[PDB]
């Protein structure tokens, strides 16, 4: 994900360190960039169909489950990198760092603090983050709500 | 990081009373603030919401009608309005910083930071000095060498008052109970202390109370009774 | 509105040893987005809440190591591995995944000590009240522990109802014990109607009731 990329049926928000998209409403994430709509039971008349960002409902006598997709785990009813299964952050989030060829998790941060050194990089040090989205309409600007930065009306 | 409330008030039934909370530390725009409630001895109770960063706002099912939320951006500031005020609307109020999109949730959980509070006190009564009556020490108040004694402060309103004992010399064993509310609106209470009842012929014991409010002050000689 | 109810409503501790507190919702709080919005708050006496613990079990900056949050579904818990003396005050559960967040209704930590029977008092009205057309009985139950304790009027042997009011004295920092004192109010003409004014008083600390009167003008 990155500024150039388009969220479909979702906007894209900016935490210290990324870029994801968050979708509209009650859709979940199909992949990083796309969003559907998602079944509350997962049954027969819904398999194959999202139950979640990054997991849908699948066939396993016999029965459906919510499973996450390769690469994910199920973590507090989330499905999370694996890479950052035991990782806490405090004011952000666990992403996978784009920088390390070997999958790891790192804490990317709400607005407003920035990765603490002097807290095993964990998202307690205060430091600004510049805001990086392209807001295509002309009536709307990045704006800071709630430790992300996303597009809105000015 | 802090939120400053304005202070206390008192009002009459039917009234109104606005609540200012400043937030400083953090971008105030980019939040928003709960507004909670604590009646005496009571537990939170949640009011309403608003948005400094878009203005949106969420009353509770129990005040809707007649609270008003607003912000003032320029100085950072978000009031709460309560009218047609009853007195079950005596209570402490505070203010929570909390979400700014009421329609999304990211990574940010509100009730973070809380202002001090501010007391509202709802009460058709008119500021009075309270009247202070000896609670004189008997053998009814005497066990085994020990005497209690007290005074009793009645009628005064608002909150508080203050009582000490012998301008504060005499600590030991001094018992200032919480006020009650009667049924007539006004509050009283007492403070009671417990000496050796060979000291009831040694010492003076006075109360000394005082109610600010009413600039009244009283000082009350509690003799021993043989 | 979802109920959030917590267990128990005072927890006596002993200074180093641990405590749980429990908080159950009447439904679950697992939001649509697979999160659990539960929050615990600490109010010291006197002060505003203070959050310790989001999200079921993230502690915020500057809370001890020995607070701590877990659960899951409807049923949340608030341990505090080793108590030090400055966490006796009121703790809150939340819920904010349902709307309106909702609380729970508080319980209280003090410290635990043993039993003590209260000392019992009472004080007639004063003649300079009494000049004044009303009347007030004070009983006093001195120093006791736990605080729970039932006190009953009775004026010539009949129990008085509507017509008292009580209140207790947060719990003592030397020795733990509370104090509670009741008032009997009554008009100068229906206290010159009667002879026995008696408080009853029942206690842990006592095996039967105590009752202290006076005659009246005696």
């Amino acid at each position: 994900v990155t500024v150039d990329t388009v969220c479909k049926r979702g906007f894209l928000i900016q935490m210290s360190g990324h870029l994801e998209c968050k979708c509209e409403n009650d859709l979940v994430l199909v992949n990083e960039e796309t969003c559907e709509e998602k079944v509350l039971k997962c049954d027969e008349k819904t398999v194959n169909k999202p139950c979640g960002d990054f997991s849908k409902c699948i066939k396993i006598p016999v029965s459906y489950a919510c499973k996450c997709n390769l690469g994910y785990d199920m973590v507090n009813n989330v499905c999370i990198p694996n890479e950052c299964k035991q990782v806490t952050c405090g004011n952000g989030k666990c992403i996978l760092d784009t920088s390390n060829p070997v999958k790891t998790g790192v804490c990317s941060c709400n607005i407003g603090k920035v990765p603490n050194v002097q807290d095993q990089n964990k998202c307690s040090k205060d430091g600004e983050t510049k805001c990086s989205l392209k807001c295509l309409k002309e009536q709307e600007t990045c704006k800071a709500v709630d430790g992300i930065y996303k597009c809105d009306c000015k | 990081v802090q939120l400053v409330q304005s202070g206390g008030e008192v009002k009459k039934p039917g009234a109104s009373v606005k609540v200012s909370c400043k937030a400083s530390g953090y971008t105030f725009t980019s939040y928003g603030i709960s507004w909670v409630r604590q009646a005496p001895g009571q537990g939170l109770e949640w009011m309403g919401w608003i948005s400094a960063y878009n203005g949106n706002r969420k009353y509770a099912q129990k005040v809707q009608g007649r609270v008003s939320m607003t912000i003032d951006t320029h100085t950072s500031t978000a009031n709460m309005e309560l009218r047609s005020l009853r007195s079950d609307d005596t209570a402490v109020y505070y203010c929570a910083k909390d979400r700014g999109d009421g329609d999304y949730r990211y990574y940010y959980y509100g009730m973070d930071v809380w202002g001090q509070g501010t007391t509202v006190t709802v009460s058709s009564a008119s500021t009075k000095g309270p009247s202070v009556f000896p609670l004189a020490p008997s053998s009814k108040s005497t066990s085994g060498g020990t005497a209690a004694l007290g005074c009793l402060v009645k009628d005064y309103f608002p909150e508080p008052v203050t009582v000490s004992w012998n301008s504060g010399a005499l600590t030991s064993g001094v018992h200032t109970f919480p006020a009650v509310l009667q049924s007539s609106g006004l509050y009283s209470l007492s403070s009671v202390v417990t000496v050796p009842s060979s000291s009831l012929g040694t010492q003076t014991y006075i109360c000394n109370v005082n109610h600010k409010p009413s600039n009244t002050k009283v000082d009350k000689k509690v003799e021993p009774k043989s | 509105d979802v109920v959030m109810t917590q267990s128990p409503l005072s927890l006596p501790v002993t200074l180093g040893q641990p405590a749980s507190i429990s908080c159950r919702s009447s439904q679950s709080l697992v939001y649509s987005d697979g999160n659990t919005y539960l929050s615990w708050f600490q109010q010291r006496p006197g002060q505003s809440p203070r959050r310790l613990i989001y999200k079921v079990s993230n502690r915020d900056s500057g809370v001890p190591d020995r607070f701590s949050g877990s659960g899951s579904g409807t049923d949340f818990t608030l341990k505090i591995s080793r108590v030090e003396a400055e966490d006796v005050g009121v703790y809150y559960c939340m819920q904010d995944t349902h709307w309106p967040p909702t609380f729970g209704g508080g319980t209280k930590v003090e410290i635990k000590r043993t039993v003590a029977a209260p000392s019992v008092f009472i004080f007639p009205p004063s003649d300079e009240q009494l000049k004044s057309g009303t009347a007030s009985v004070v009983c006093l139950l001195n120093n006791f522990y736990p605080r729970e304790a039932k006190v009953q009027w009775k004026v010539d042997n009949a129990l008085q109802s509507g017509n008292s009011q009580e209140s207790v004295t947060e719990q003592d920092s030397k020795d733990s014990t509370y104090s509670l004192s009741s008032t009997l109010t009554l008009s100068k003409a229906d206290y010159e109607k009667h002879k026995v004014y008696a408080c009853e008083v029942t206690h842990q600390g006592l095996s039967s009731p105590v009752t202290k009167s006076f005659n009246r003008g005696e």
